[PDB]
């Protein structure tokens, strides 16, 4: 009858949803996930009005609607934000024991992301702040690993260092910004790295402050 | 005629023509009505009117009011003849006239019309230095030693490089009354070359020209050009297009735009006549003497045509009713919201409906009679008329969501808030480059800008200036916002205030983007290469390819002119005030203060059933009940307190001065203090009881 | 009866402590008289001839302020009340140094720190105070630093169960119990409306009416101590005597 037909359609939709949820979280593409969820919703809407009044169909449709709503949270979760420590915080707060390698969208969808929106958003914001500071340390690291001291010949005797203003401005800016993250709240995560880089910058500053004076006095006495 | 007093007004040209007719013996145009300046000399040796050489053009429906399209007219053809005459002898020339009169764009058209001329546009800022000219020569030209001396010529062969330098008088004079770039141009024009600082030798220019354009020197920030430089450069006064030219150009534009819907082809001419009449009358009043932002130009009518075209683009089968409704709405949004006094506003509205009836009397008075005349694509799927109540409910729900997600402070929607939200949305939707907001501090300009940006999916970028800011950081942030808007299709809404701007270097970088949509001076070296690379990646996202690097920059520019919308604010420049759609976000009116007090004191318990209704005490004319209750009386007393602070400040200014401005933030503070103190005292007395 | 007459008194006191700043004594009195006259015209039951000095602060705070090196002027007491109950951070304007010394002795327990806009370490002291909930005082507010806009606006980027505030490109935790007191030396300074809206102006400048009131109070205290005692009794009769009776009842 009509009930048997709607049960068969519900079974087909459930099979489609389970087959899609078999996709591991690593390989779940949010854009394609949204497109396929929209296709499933359109398939559901293609059912006749008599079949649409059944409670099971309404429950499946509202579950898919909730998945579409939390699709933004899916996009935000599958970024370079979470890494695995923030995932560990999410596991600790949600009291669920998943496997990172075996993680699939089905496990995450079973846990109510809509109900846990506050926890998820807090974890995402913490992951955002860390990325910014970590990237900044990486920048500083790249700049000071790719920095070369310019040398210019002096009367065919030696090659004195040219570009004191640029180097001193860079050092001062970096020192001020190092103090700046030392003021940051997310700084406790990168505390030791910031301390080490500050020590390196202080050593550089103290070396070049004496070096410029030695260069100036040396050229004066050479003349 | 065209050299003597060729840089003066029409009246002075006519006066010189009359004097010459009096003194000369040569035959002159026999017509006593048309001034001689409107005639020309044919190769046969007879005076022929300039009208006969004006062709009738029919621009595409999809190109109506295009930023670069040109409609030939009498002024355009006369100036085109003069430019060809003065470029044949390679004499640099300057087009001087009021903002928006049609100098820069017409100069682009005339220069690009020639096939053997390469045009380079340089925007002379207030900090312009000859280093800019040297950089342009390095980028476009090469140094050649084979002739007698070192020679600077464009890389392209057979091409005369025109260095179009608009805003030529803008660069600042030094402490001793001279402009370095002006002197550089004078040296390179009179002598024909310059000394390069690399090895101190005289390089000679070949195949390099100069062309300029500027606002009148009397305008703010404009320095008169040196006589030694002015001796070489003839100047032409390109004044505001006359009623005839305006009617012709915008009749052509209307005839092109209305071809989308065939039901209103016959109404194109009366519509154009109505627009030009309203523009003329709105230019007669609201002179710059009354307010600095009361500047009117054919740019206003161009925006007027463009808005009507945008509103009619998706809509099909529109009667004359909707056409005149959209005409009136655009007139309201362009000629009415920039105003300050309510008398001016009502004058504008009465003039609008009067003109609508003058050229459309047969129509029913229901479109203009309708008071709200506010549209919103938010309701339904397109830009259609919408009633105020349904829109109010929708925006209240959306703002509920909004102050649930960021901006935790509550907001009350009085009618002014709704109007300003609609205006800001209208500006954001169109592919424009700025929305400048002027109003008293704390009234809510930035808040509503952020709210509309949140609705329309606009990202928010605010520069957090400190005491140690610099121009380099500001330019870097500009380029960052551009790359987020050009390299990525993400639509940004840059939010800045007068506090962030310190020097004029932070300014005119706006104006060039507002009139153009790009700032060439920001992209150089590795930054320009990274811009092209990220633009290539964005093209891959859009489906394009590397294509041409210059075409990558062009795609960046198009994305910026379509996506980016910088919004900037002051408390209450003749150019920035015309490149922006200026919306007057005045201090909250009595009704606004009443609504603020009512909703922000709602939680307070002030229900006194035995309240004896008094007489007088009128502050809010629209008291919710005719006999006020305790709550209404208290809110009326609060708005009366605010009005009394306003009056006390005005009186203190009258007798001596030394006053501090009263802002709506003060009203919010007063209401918050009232609620907190009332709650504390009530709780203490209840505890004692 | 007191419950019947609460709303008008609260309205008057809030309007006084929110609007009637930066005004001299006669201007404040005129504004309060106008507000009370309007409330009478509106038949709003506010306590007649209310005095704002003890309505917003009973005896103990007044004695503590007096022990905190604060002048006994009525204008000074009103300014101290404004300093105690403020929503926007106050901007002290005092030709003398009495107000700075008072606000300094008042917040010694909280480790109030001296700083000025002209100092290059002003920003560093700012974030240092903003971290541990340390009150901060800034002088020479004529050269106002725009970096204070986020903190004056009280913008809160609360996220993840914690409070945030953005200072330039840097983000800092908005520690609780943090107050900043802008101060100045020049009585005649024209602040921009952007700064004017974000602060509660607290004027200590001596004018004709303020000095006249000081001289009248001094001569009443000296020549006729009985009248001064009766006036103090009248002032206490609103809150202090009732508080003493309530304590004796307890
Ligand atoms: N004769 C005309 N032909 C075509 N467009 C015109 C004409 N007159 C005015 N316009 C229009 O008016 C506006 C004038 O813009 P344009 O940039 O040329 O002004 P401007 O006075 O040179 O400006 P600025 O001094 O700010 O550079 C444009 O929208 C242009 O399309
Ligand atoms: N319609 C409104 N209702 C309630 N509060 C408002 C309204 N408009 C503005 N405000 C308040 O004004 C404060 C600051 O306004 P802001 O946008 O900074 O003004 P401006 O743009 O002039 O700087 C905000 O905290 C906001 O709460």
């Amino acid at each position: 009858q009509d009930l048997k037909g709607v049960w068969s359609e519900l079974s087909k939709v459930w099979e489609q949803i389970d087959q899609m949820k078999e996709q591991p979280w690593v390989s779940v593409q949010p854009r394609k996930l949204r497109q396929n969820l929209d296709a499933l919703l359109n398939q559901l809407k293609s059912f006749p009005a008599r079949l649409r009044q059944y409670a099971s169909y309404e429950f499946v449709q509202r579950l898919l609607k909730g998945y579409m709503k939390i699709n933004m949270l899916v996009i935000e979760l599958k970024s370079e934000a979470l890494k695995d420590r923030h995932w560990k915080q999410l596991m600790k707060r949600l009291h669920v024991n998943w496997v990172v390698s075996e993680l699939t969208l089905g496990q995450i969808w079973d846990v109510d992301l809509q109900k846990n929106e506050a926890i998820v958003k807090d974890v995402l914001l913490v992951a955002q702040g860390e990325m910014a500071l970590e990237e900044f340390l990486k920048q500083i690291r790249e700049v000071w690993n790719t920095y070369e001291l310019d040398l210019v010949n002096y009367q065919n005797k030696c090659r004195l260092i040219r570009g004191w203003d640029d180097l001193f401005n860079k050092v001062k800016e970096h020192i001020n910004s190092v103090s700046a993250m030392k003021l940051s709240p997310y700084y406790k995560v990168f505390e030791e790295d910031a301390l080490s880089w500050e020590d390196k910058l202080n050593r550089i500053m103290a070396l070049f402050d004496v070096w410029i004076d030695v260069q100036r006095r040396w050229v004066y006495l050479e003349g | 005629l065209w050299s003597l007093s060729g840089d003066s007004r029409l009246k002075m040209r006519a006066e010189l023509g009359e004097y010459i007719r009096r003194i000369t013996t040569v035959p002159l145009p026999t017509a006593p009505n048309i001034p001689i300046i409107d005639y020309e000399v044919s190769i046969s040796g007879e005076w022929s009117p300039w009208q006969a050489k004006v062709p009738q053009i029919e621009v595409e429906t999809h190109k109506v009011a295009a930023p670069d399209v040109v409609v030939p007219t009498l002024d355009t053809v006369r100036h085109e003849a003069l430019l060809y005459t003065w470029l044949a002898e390679h004499k640099p020339l300057v087009l001087c006239g009021p903002p928006g009169s049609g100098k820069t764009m017409t100069l682009f058209s005339a220069l690009r019309a020639l096939p053997d001329m390469e045009v380079v546009g340089l925007n002379f800022s207030s900090a312009t230095t000859p280093e800019l000219l040297l950089k342009t020569f390095d980028h476009y030209c090469e140094y050649r030693r084979t002739p007698n001396g070192v020679v600077l010529a464009p890389v392209q062969l057979g091409k005369w490089l025109v260095l179009f330098c608009d805003e030529i008088n803008l660069p600042d004079m030094d402490k001793y009354g001279t402009q370095r770039v002006i002197s550089f141009i004078r040296q390179m024009v009179e002598h024909g070359g310059f000394y390069r600082t690399s090895d101190q030798t005289w390089v000679k220019l070949e195949r390099i020209q100069f062309v300029g354009a500027c606002n009148p020197p009397t305008d703010p920030g404009r320095k008169p050009l040196s006589h030694r430089f002015l001796r070489h450069v003839p100047v032409v006064y390109v004044d505001y297009p006359g009623p005839a030219s305006l009617t012709q150009i915008y009749g052509t534009f209307n005839r092109a735009m209305l071809r989308l819907i065939p039901s209103l082809r016959t109404y194109a001419e009366p519509l154009t006549a109505a627009m030009v009449e309203f523009y003329t009358m709105s230019q007669e009043r609201f002179t710059q003497d009354t307010q600095p932002h009361y500047i009117y130009s054919p740019r206003e009518m161009t925006r007027w045509v463009r808005g009507i075209f945008e509103a009619l683009r998706p809509l099909e089968t529109l009667p004359v009713e909707g056409l005149i409704r959209i005409w009136a709405h655009e007139a309201l949004r362009l000629f009415q919201d920039r105003l300050v006094e309510d008398e001016e506003r009502r004058w504008t509205d009465e003039n609008i409906d009067t003109v609508a009836l003058k050229h459309f009397p047969n129509i029913d008075r229901e479109k203009a009679m309708s008071r709200p005349i506010l549209y919103s694509n938010w309701l339904s799927k397109d830009y259609i008329p919408v009633d105020q109540e349904e829109l109010r409910d929708y925006v209240k729900a959306r703002l509920k969501v909004f102050y649930e997600e960021e901006l935790d402070v509550p907001l009350v929607l009085f009618n002014e808030v709704l109007d300003h939200v609609l205006r800001i949305d209208r500006i954001f939707r169109q592919p424009q480059g700025h929305l400048l907001l002027i109003g008293v501090s704390g009234a809510g300009k930035t808040t509503l800008s952020r709210f509309v940006a949140w609705m329309n999916g606009l990202s928010v970028y605010q520069i957090k200036v400190h005491r140690k800011y610099t121009g380099e950081d500001f330019d870097e942030d500009l380029r960052t916002v551009l790359r987020r808007s050009g390299c990525k299709n993400e639509k940004i809404a840059f939010i800045m205030d007068e506090s962030n701007v310190l020097d004029s270097g932070f300014l005119e970088r706006m104006n060039t983007l507002l009139a153009n949509g790009e700032v060439p001076g920001l992209f150089e070296g590795d930054e320009y290469a990274t811009l092209m690379t990220q633009c290539k990646e964005g093209a891959q996202k859009e489906g394009l390819m590397l294509d041409s690097h210059e075409e990558l920059y062009k795609w960046f520019t198009s994305q910026v002119i379509r996506n980016l919308h910088v919004v900037f604010t002051m408390n209450p420049s003749p150019a920035l005030f015309n490149r922006c759609v200026l919306n007057w976000f005045g201090d909250w009116s009595t009704e606004a203060l009443y609504q603020v007090g009512k909703e922000f004191t709602s939680k307070m318990d002030l229900e006194k059933p035995n309240y004896i209704v008094p007489d007088y005490m009128p502050v809010v004319y629209d008291k919710l009940p005719q006999p006020p209750s305790h709550r209404e009386a208290i809110v009326n007393s609060c708005v009366f307190v605010h009005q009394t602070l306003h009056q006390a400040n005005a009186r203190l200014a009258k007798r001596g001065g030394r006053t501090m401005a009263i802002t709506p933030r003060h009203y919010l503070d007063f209401i918050n203090h009232y609620a907190n103190l009332f709650h504390e005292k009530r709780s203490e007395l209840e505890e004692q009881q | 009866n007191q419950m019947s007459t609460i709303a008008g008194d609260c309205l008057l006191s809030a309007a006084f402590i929110a609007y009637a700043g930066y005004f001299d004594q006669q201007m404040r009195q005129n504004l309060f008289t106008t507000w009370s006259h309007h409330l009478q015209q509106a038949n709003i039951q506010f306590r007649t001839d209310i005095a704002r000095t003890e309505y917003l602060s009973n005896a103990d705070e007044r004695l503590r302020w007096q022990a905190s090196s604060l002048p006994a002027d009525d204008l000074c007491t009103e300014n101290a009340i404004m300093l105690k109950r403020f929503n926007r951070y106050p901007l002290i304007i005092d030709p003398s140094g009495q107000a700075t010394e008072f606000i300094m002795n008042e917040y010694k327990d909280r480790k109030i720190t001296r700083t000025s806009f002209l100092d290059d370490a002003f920003r560093k002291n700012l974030e240092s105070a903003l971290r541990f909930g340390n009150p901060l005082l800034v002088q020479d507010v004529e050269s106002y630093d725009p970096v204070l806009n986020p903190v004056l606006n009280r913008e809160v980027r609360r996220t993840g169960g914690r409070v945030l505030i953005t200072l330039g490109d840097q983000d800092i935790d908005l520690s609780p119990s943090f107050v900043i007191f802008l101060s100045t030396r020049d009585p005649t300074v024209e602040f921009p409306p952007d700064l004017c809206s974000r602060v509660t102006f607290v004027n200590f400048t001596v004018t004709r009416s303020s000095l006249q009131s000081q001289c009248l109070n001094e001569v009443l205290k000296a020549e006729r101590p009985d009248v001064d005692e009766k006036r103090s009794d009248l002032l206490k009769l609103q809150g202090e005597f009732q508080l003493r009776l309530r304590q004796l009842e307890k």
